[PDB]
């Protein structure tokens, strides 16, 4: 009879098959579809759900601090961060054999433990933490914060504390508060930590909760700030002879603009990081005082959007009629948020390898590699969600009559132009980028390396020379001291930026060769193609010659039948499903280029990359095959070492990846009929016929199997690489 | 159960009816076509969502539309 | 390459390619270079055949190169 | 009716009925009545605790208790802080649960069981306007007593008996001459 | 200049030559009886009379831009429902 | 003299004066068209969302030309960031 | 049915736990109560935390009908 | 309840938490959910 599992979906609740259990977990956080859903209730539910996610994040962080403190080597690693290996947690495996118990005792422990690649150690050291107590206190604090958010999820869901839809649609104020309070007052507050705790701790001086109200951050005090002589805070910077966590070479500056990196830590200076947060905090607070609130002075967002219509009428009604579109659509906003967060997630990876922001971060190669790959992959999934929710906006929440002539409606007008032009660029990048790899491979095979085509990335080399790179010899801007920009900065960060950029032992603007030219264009191909797939699905989300009523069929529908030749994978969910593969392929190439460019940098054999990368055969034998030699030997017929888990995961990843294929290659039908035979056998089998199924066994849904196979496929690509990226970098 | 709807763009060809595998469609009399017939969907409780009728609709786009929705033993065609 | 290329027909669907072709045809019809014969995406059964064909061709070719170069060299 | 802002427009929710209503709600935090009702008991009780506290910080110092009011907490009192604070939780916990219970019922204050706590009466409009206004002055004072301890490290009375002595020694001297008070 | 630069135009000239000759043939078979049966069984004679016509393709292509005949009117190209 | 007072005072004064007689009318005109015409009225009604609803103390200034407290704290705020950007710039840079 | 069998609950040491015997702990407390209490014992820190938490549970439960289940 | 931090877990905590979380705890969750999932309406 009817079940209760799918409370939100009565159809699933009445479903006699097992699909009700599977879909009940999927259609669970799609409230917009829940039976009896009001816009205000939807916002209130989402608002509370946000608190829940914030409780998990803080609880997750507290756990890391707790395990690092209870089962870690922080104090030992802090004493010698270039020899001690940060310990993440202990391995209590009731299955471990004695050799496993021995081999996994590393980083200075009395039992099997796991070295950490998250880089929390380097970060917590740089910010002021020095003992295990600092970690315990922080974990308790964050745990309390998690408890508070959890109560708030309850409080904001109980009548009288449930915000009205109007409050949820109060944009002008929300943006003002978030920009000034959430972004600004949280950056100045951070400068307050740095100036008061981090900088003193780096100069060897405990300024904790016991003596912070009595310890002057600057010798002069707030006097220079009040007198306006702000410069006093930028005098006596820490000398190059300074040692992090020691008064050796320690200076007195609190806010400066030295640039480059501390000599010993090889990471951005703290003072330069203090002044950064102070400067950005000021901008955020002032920017917060822009939109109108309940006082008067201010800007109404609607007016700005409507007042921006090109007089030539090239953009039609311009942004007029767009404020309601964004304010009344929670998919449009989510798409913009995912796009913004995704892009910034990549900036963190591209700016944290070049400029290590934490002490002794560069030294830890395995951490650096596993942190770049983490963010670059997370960023890619976020970007797929951006376009995904954008397509949902086109169908679930787009009013074609209100948006009439607006920049958003004149996009579908030239939808073919946008889609077709993205096709030409993808083909051009594909036909050529690959052709100049096969051409080089042929020359390598025929022993004619000189004949291989090696185009020079001159355009990038000039942007490098502009920043001050001299190797190329172009004498442009910063490269030329007699310049205006070079002379202007000569008294600020310039003296340092050059010293650091013109040092080949780090990753600030690394020398690029013709090998980088090909891979960079290959990355572009992935960016354009993945984009084309998502863009095509978004534009054709509610329209198409094959399926002109796609909006009536919703977002996630298997197909429109075998009619009109084939409607297989015609839903805008299947532009996402397919784009995911290209996203993984694109990120795969970028995280493989990072790893090789850097493994060759760290091993000292830069010529290895500068030559093998030119042809694809080098990428496989010199990179994947050569580095995999150790990982695969984690456990052999002669014994096992500490890399056994990674070898096991490496194979485990392949298994999950291959399993994903069956759900994608095979389709619903052979399995369904097979399940029918299984149902017959059980009903006929004696002693087993007694036990029976409450839900009728049915094969996975057409769309369901698409996501199940894709999850297996993705999980594999992640575990298989995470294993390589960590066991090949650590093994050396 | 799947939702089957017959739009005014029907020519009363009866092809969709002679195509339904579970007797879900029938031909009722109408006046907007020269064949004085318009397919109706009396028993959409037996619709499996095969969409065979659509593959048999000759009118521009589709006069008959099957919107796959809730799934039951009949809708899933389960003999279990 | 051939083995991997086969996973675009074994994991995808005509629906996506048919519409994609529609946009390409538009570009062709704008410059008045549209082909007289209507370009249509591969049938559901055809895509299944193309993928399996390339999938088998690629894998067997990989082993053929592996085995032959291994055993001829050693 | 008196207004904090000259020529003010008392918000709709702020009616003359309430104790020291001077129409002060730049943000209208108590626009909702239930919240405003609680806020008013939470205004009175924050003030009750601040009046008591300010009296201590002055009194303790005037008699001459040894540690400065701020350092008073760190002392060799004859009791381990652990059990001490543990009892603090038990006594105040009850003393507070009883109060909340009564406030949940009689929308006034009180002690334990004697709500409309008066043992003298004196619950007139005048005395309750005095309470809200003496409380507000005390709440502002305690925030002073705290920042004059940070920037100048001088007890309340000692601070008055240094600005009266030298008409300078002001916020324009303390903040600038912090180096002397604090340590590097 | 001999590397990439000069080679660039060389490909562009032949590329446009191939494309222009193709469109010349397509637009000739359009109209002619059954245009679909002259794409499978190519008319090698007329296909051989149009190959050299693409030698001066740049001159002819521009003359078509400056005459509005290279492209089609936007109200004569079928578009997918928005 | 040339102490912080000279820089801070001048900045505050100039901005307030320029915003009390020069841009004040433009400021008012821009506020109107923006909030009344293209932008409509917010806080329709219902809920304790009166927080988003305009206050009143701001709309209570005898000052001619209606220089509200928010305007004084607006132009003055702009002025206190010029006094401290001019002094600070001379400090180093 | 709640009973004063709590003495025999922490019967590890009867009234006290992992601290001397039974009626001896009473005599000890009378002597020096502040320095002879569970809070001033190995389990003192946890006991103080739990005692404090318990003295808030009432208010937490007795809030705006702050209760739930599903 | 020793040294400095008075909440440092005992050495036997792993020999209890790991077994409970992964064998006992999951069984309760799976069984409890199983009943709810199959709960009739
Ligand atoms: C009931 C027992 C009790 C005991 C044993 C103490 C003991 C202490 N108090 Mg405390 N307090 C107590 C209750 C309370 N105090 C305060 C409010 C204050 C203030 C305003 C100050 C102290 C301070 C201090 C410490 C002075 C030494 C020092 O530099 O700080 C070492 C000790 C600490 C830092 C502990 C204080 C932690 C934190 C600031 C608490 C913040 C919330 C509340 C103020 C109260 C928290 C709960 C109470 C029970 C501690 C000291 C050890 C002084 C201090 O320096 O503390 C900042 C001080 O200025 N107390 C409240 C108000 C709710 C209490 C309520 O029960
Ligand atoms: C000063 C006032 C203020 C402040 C501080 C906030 C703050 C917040 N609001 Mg909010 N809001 C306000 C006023 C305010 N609001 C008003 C007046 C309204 C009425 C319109 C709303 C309505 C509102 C709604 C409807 C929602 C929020 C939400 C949120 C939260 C966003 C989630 C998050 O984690 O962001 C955090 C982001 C930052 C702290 C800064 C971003 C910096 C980027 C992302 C990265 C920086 C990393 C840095 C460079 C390096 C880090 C290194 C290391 C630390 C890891 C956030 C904590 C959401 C929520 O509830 O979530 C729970 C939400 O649903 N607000
Ligand atoms: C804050 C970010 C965010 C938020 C709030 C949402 C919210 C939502 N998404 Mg979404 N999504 C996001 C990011 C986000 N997404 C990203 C980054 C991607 C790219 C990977 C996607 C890709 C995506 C797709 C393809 C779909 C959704 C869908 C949905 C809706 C219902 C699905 C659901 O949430 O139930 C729960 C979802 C799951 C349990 C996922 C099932 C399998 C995962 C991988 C296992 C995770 C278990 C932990 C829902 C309103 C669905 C929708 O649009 O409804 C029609 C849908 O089709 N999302
Ligand atoms: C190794 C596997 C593989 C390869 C090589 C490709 C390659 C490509 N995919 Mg793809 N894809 C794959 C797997 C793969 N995919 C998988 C597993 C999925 C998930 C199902 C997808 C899903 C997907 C989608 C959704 C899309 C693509 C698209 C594309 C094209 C992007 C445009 C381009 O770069 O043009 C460059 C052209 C080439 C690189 C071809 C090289 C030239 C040929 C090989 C030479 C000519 C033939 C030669 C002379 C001899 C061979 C034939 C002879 C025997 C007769 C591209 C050719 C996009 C697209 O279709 O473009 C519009 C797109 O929409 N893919
Ligand atoms: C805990 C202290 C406290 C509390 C709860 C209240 C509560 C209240 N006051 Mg009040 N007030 C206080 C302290 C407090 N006051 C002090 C110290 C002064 C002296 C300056 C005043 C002077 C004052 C005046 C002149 C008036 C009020 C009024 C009111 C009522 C309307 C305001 C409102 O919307 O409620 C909510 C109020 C709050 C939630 C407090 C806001 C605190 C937030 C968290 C930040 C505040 C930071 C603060 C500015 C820092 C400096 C201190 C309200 C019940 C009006 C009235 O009498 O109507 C009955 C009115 O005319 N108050
Ligand atoms: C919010 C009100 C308040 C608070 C929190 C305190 C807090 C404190 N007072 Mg105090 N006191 C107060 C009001 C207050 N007083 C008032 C109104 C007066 C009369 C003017 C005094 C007169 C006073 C004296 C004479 C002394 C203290 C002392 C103390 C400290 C130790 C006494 C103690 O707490 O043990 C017991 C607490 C309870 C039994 C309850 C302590 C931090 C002692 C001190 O300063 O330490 C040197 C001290 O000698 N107080
Ligand atoms: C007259 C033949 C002809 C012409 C003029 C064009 C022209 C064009 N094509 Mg196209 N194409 C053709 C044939 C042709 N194509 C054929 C036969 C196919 C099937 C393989 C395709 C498949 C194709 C795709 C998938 C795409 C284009 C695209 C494009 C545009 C991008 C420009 C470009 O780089 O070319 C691109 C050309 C190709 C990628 C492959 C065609 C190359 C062949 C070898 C040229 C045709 C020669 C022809 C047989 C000669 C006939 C002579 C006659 C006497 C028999 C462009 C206007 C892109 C686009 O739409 O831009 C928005 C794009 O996405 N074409
Ligand atoms: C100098 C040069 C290069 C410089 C490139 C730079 C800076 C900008 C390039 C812009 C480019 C390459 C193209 C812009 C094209 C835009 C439009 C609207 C042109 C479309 C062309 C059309 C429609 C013609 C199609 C043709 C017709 C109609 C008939 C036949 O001609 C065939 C065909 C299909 C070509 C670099 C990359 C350095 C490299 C070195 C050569
Ligand atoms: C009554 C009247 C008048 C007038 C007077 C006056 C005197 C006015 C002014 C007023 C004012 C006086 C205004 C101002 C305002 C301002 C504000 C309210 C703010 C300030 C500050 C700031 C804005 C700052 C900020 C910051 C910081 C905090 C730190 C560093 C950085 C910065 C600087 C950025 C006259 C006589 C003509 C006549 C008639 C009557
Ligand atoms: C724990 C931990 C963490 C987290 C963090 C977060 C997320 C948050 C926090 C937060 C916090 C923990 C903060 C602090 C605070 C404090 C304060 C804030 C105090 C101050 C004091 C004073 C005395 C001052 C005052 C004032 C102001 C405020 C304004 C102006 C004026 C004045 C200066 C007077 C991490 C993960 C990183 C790691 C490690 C651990
Ligand atoms: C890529 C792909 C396509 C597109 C495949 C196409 C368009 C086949 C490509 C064949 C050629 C490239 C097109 C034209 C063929 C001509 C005979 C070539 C003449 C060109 C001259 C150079 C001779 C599908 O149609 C499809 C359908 C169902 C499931 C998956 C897929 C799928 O993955
Ligand atoms: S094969 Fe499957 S996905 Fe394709 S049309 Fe048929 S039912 Fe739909
Ligand atoms: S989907 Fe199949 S069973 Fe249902 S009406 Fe159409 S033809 Fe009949
Ligand atoms: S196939 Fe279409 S036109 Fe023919 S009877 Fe059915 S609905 Fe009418
Ligand atoms: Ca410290």
């Amino acid at each position: 009879a009817t079940k209760l599992f799918p409370k939100f979906s009565q159809g699933l609740a009445q479903d006699p098959t097992t699909r009700r259990i599977w879909f009940g977990l999927a259609v669970a956080h799609d409230f917009e579809s829940h039976d009896g859903m009001t816009e205000e209730n939807l916002y209130q539910k989402i608002f509370a759900s946000h608190f829940g996610q914030l409780a998990i994040i803080f609880l997750w962080t507290s756990g890391n601090l707790f395990h690092v403190a209870w089962q870690g080597n922080f104090e030992q690693w802090g004493a010698d961060p270039i020899h001690v290996r940060p310990i993440a947690h202990a391995i209590w495996d009731p299955h471990f054999g004695q050799p496993a118990v021995e081999a996994f005792t590393r980083g200075g422990a009395s039992g099997p433990v796991n070295i950490s690649t998250s880089g929390v150690y380097q970060w917590w050291y740089t910010i002021g933490m020095r003992t295990n107590q600092d970690l315990y206190v922080g974990s308790v604090f964050l745990a309390l914060v998690s408890a508070i958010f959890l109560f708030a999820s309850w409080l904001h869901l109980q009548p009288s504390f449930t915000p009205s839809l109007s409050w949820f649609k109060d944009a002008e104020s929300r943006l003002n508060h978030h920009l000034s309070g959430l972004f600004g007052v949280s950056s100045l507050a951070w400068t307050g930590h740095l100036v008061h705790v981090a900088i003193p701790e780096s100069r060897g001086k405990h300024v904790g909760w016991d003596n912070f109200l009595t310890q002057l951050p600057h010798p002069q005090g707030l006097t220079p700030f009040w007198t306006g002589n702000w410069a006093a805070y930028a005098q006596n910077p820490d000398s190059a002879s300074h040692v992090f966590g020691t008064s050796d070479g320690a200076g007195e500056a609190i806010l400066t603009f030295l640039g480059g990196f501390h000599p010993q830590t090889q990471s951005l200076w703290l003072t330069d990081m203090a002044h950064h947060h102070l400067a950005i905090a000021v901008i955020f607070i002032v920017a917060g005082h822009m939109y109108r609130t309940n006082f008067g002075i201010g800007h109404r967002m609607s007016a700005i959007l409507d007042a921006h219509v090109a007089p030539s009428g090239r953009l039609g009604a311009g942004h007029k009629g767009l404020f309601e579109t964004v304010n009344n659509s929670l998919h449009f906003q989510l798409g913009l948020a995912l796009a913004s967060v995704g892009t910034i997630c990549s900036l963190v990876a591209q700016h944290m390898y070049s400029l290590p922001p934490y002490a002794f971060l560069a030294n830890d190669f395995t951490t650096q590699a596993s942190l770049y790959t983490h963010h670059q992959y997370i960023a890619g999934f976020i970007m797929c969600g951006a376009f995904a929710h954008g397509a949902i906006f086109w169908i679930r929440d787009y009013d074609p009559e209100q948006n009439k002539g607006n920049v958003l409606a004149r996009m579908l007008d030239h939808k073919e132009a946008i889609i077709s032009h993205l096709s030409w660029v993808s083909l051009f990048l594909g036909f050529h980028t690959l052709g100049l790899y096969v051409h080089n491979d042929v020359m390598q095979a025929f022993g004619t390396p000189e004949k291989q085509i090696l185009i020079e990335p001159v355009f990038a080399q000039w942007i490098q020379a502009a920043h001050g790179k001299a190797f190329y010899g172009f004498d442009l801007l910063l490269s030329s001291s007699s310049s205006s920009a070079a002379s202007a900065s000569q008294t600020l960060w310039l003296p340092g930026w050059l010293d650091a950029i013109n040092n080949n032992q780090n990753s600030l603007f690394l020398t690029i060769g013709p090998g980088d030219f090909l891979v960079h264009h290959a990355i572009a191909l992935g960016l354009h193609t993945t984009t084309l797939i998502l863009v095509k699905g978004a534009l054709d989300a509610r329209g198409s010659k094959l399926m002109p009523d796609k909006k009536d069929f919703g977002y996630s529908f298997p197909c429109d039948g075998p009619g009109r030749g084939g409607t297989c994978d015609i839903s805008a969910y299947d532009a996402f499903y397919l784009a995911v593969f290209w996203m993984l392929n694109t990120i795969g190439w970028v995280t493989f280029y990072f790893h090789w460019k850097h493994l060759t940098l760290w091993q000292g054999n830069v010529s290895q990359f500068d030559e093998s990368s030119t042809y694809l055969m080098g990428w496989l034998r010199d990179y994947l095959w050569l580095n995999s030699s150790q990982l695969i030997n984690g456990y052999n017929p002669f014994g096992m070492n500490s890399l056994s888990v990674w070898a096991w995961i490496f194979l485990f990843g392949h298994l999950v990846y291959a399993t994903g294929f069956m759900f994608l290659i095979s389709w619903r039908g052979y399995w369904q009929e097979l399940i029918e035979t299984l149902v017959w056998a059980h009903e006929k089998t004696p002693l087993a016929n007694l036990v029976y199924w409450k839900d009728k066994p049915v094969a996975l849904s057409i769309v369901q199997a698409r996501l199940v196979g894709l999850t297996h496929f993705s999980v594999g690509y992640v575990f298989t690489y995470a294993a390589f990226l960590i066991a090949s970098t650590s093994g050396k | 159960s799947h939702i089957v709807k017959i739009y005014d763009t029907c020519i009363g060809c009866t092809q969709c009816v002679r195509a339904c595998p579970l007797d879900v469609l029938e031909m009722v009399p109408w006046n907007g076509c020269k064949a004085n017939q318009m397919a109706s969907a009396p028993r959409t409780e037996d619709c499996v969502g095969c969409k065979r009728c659509e593959t048999a609709c000759p009118t521009d786009f589709l006069s008959v539309r099957v919107y796959l929705g809730s799934e039951s033993t009949r809708s899933m065609g389960l003999s279990y | 390459f051939v083995w991997a290329f086969s996973l675009m027909f074994l994991f995808s669907g005509r629906g996506y390619w048919q519409e994609l072709i529609e946009s390409i045809i538009w570009a062709h019809s704008k410059l008045k270079v549209a082909p007289s014969i209507q370009p249509r995406a591969l049938s559901i059964t055809q895509g299944r055949a193309v993928g399996v064909a390339h999938y088998l061709l690629g894998g067997i070719a990989t082993t053929w190169s592996f085995f032959l170069a291994r055993i001829i060299a050693v | 009716r008196p207004t904090w802002l000259p020529n003010l427009n008392p918000p709709a929710h702020l009616k003359g009925e309430m104790a020291g209503d001077f129409g002060f709600d730049p943000l209208g935090l108590g626009a909702d009545p239930a919240r405003l009702k609680w806020f008013a008991e939470a205004e009175k009780t924050n003030g009750r605790w601040a009046m008591m506290a300010v009296v201590g910080i002055l009194g303790q110092e005037l008699l001459g208790v040894q540690p400065s009011w701020w350092n008073a907490g760190a002392k060799d009192y004859g009791v381990a802080m652990g059990p001490l604070t543990a009892m603090e939780f038990l006594i105040m916990g009850f003393l507070e649960t009883k109060r909340y219970q009564g406030f949940k019922e009689t929308g006034s204050s009180g002690l334990i069981n004697q709500f409309p706590f008066d043992p003298a009466g004196m619950y007139s409009k005048d005395m309750a306007v005095k309470e809200v206004k003496n409380g507000r002055l005390a709440m502002v004072a305690f925030v002073g007593f705290a920042v004059q301890a940070l920037a100048s490290r001088t007890g309340p009375i000692e601070g008055l008996t240094k600005h009266l002595s030298n008409p300078g020694y002001n916020i324009t001297y303390n903040l600038t001459h912090l180096q002397d008070v604090n340590t590097y | 200049a001999g590397e990439v630069f000069i080679p660039t135009f060389g490909f562009l000239y032949v590329a446009g030559w191939i494309g222009y000759v193709g469109r010349l043939y397509l637009n000739m078979v359009k109209g002619e009886a059954k245009p679909t049966e002259k794409e499978i069984i190519i008319d090698v004679p007329a296909a051989l009379r149009l190959t050299w016509q693409g030698a001066t393709w740049p001159v002819q292509v521009v003359a078509e831009l400056r005459a509005n005949t290279l492209t089609e009117k936007a109200e004569n190209i079928t578009i997918s429902p928005r | 003299g040339l102490e912080p007072y000279l820089q801070v005072c001048a900045g505050t004064a100039t901005m307030l004066a320029v915003g009390r007689f020069a841009f004040l009318p433009l400021h008012r005109r821009d506020l109107e068209r923006s909030a009344a015409t293209a932008g409509p009225k917010t806080t329709g009604s219902t809920y304790f969302d009166s927080l988003q609803q305009e206050a009143s103390f701001i709309t209570s200034t005898n000052d001619p030309a209606g220089f509200t407290l928010i305007d004084t704290m607006a132009w003055g705020a702009l002025g206190h960031a010029l006094g401290f950007a001019f002094l600070a710039a001379s400090s180093l840079q | 049915g709640r009973l004063a069998m709590l003495a025999f609950i922490g019967f590890c040491s009867q009234a006290a736990v992992r601290g001397k015997g039974p009626i001896d702990c009473l005599k000890d407390h009378i002597a020096d109560p502040w320095n002879n209490n569970i809070y001033t014992s190995s389990v003192g820190k946890e006991t103080c935390v739990t005692v404090a938490l318990l003295c808030v549970w009432p208010i937490i439960i007795e809030a705006t009908k702050s209760l739930n289940k599903g | 309840a020793a040294g400095s931090y008075p909440f440092v877990p005992p050495s036997w905590a792993p020999s209890v938490f790991v077994p409970l979380t992964g064998l006992v705890l999951p069984a309760i969750a799976m069984a409890t959910l199983f009943v709810y999932i199959e709960k009739d309406n």
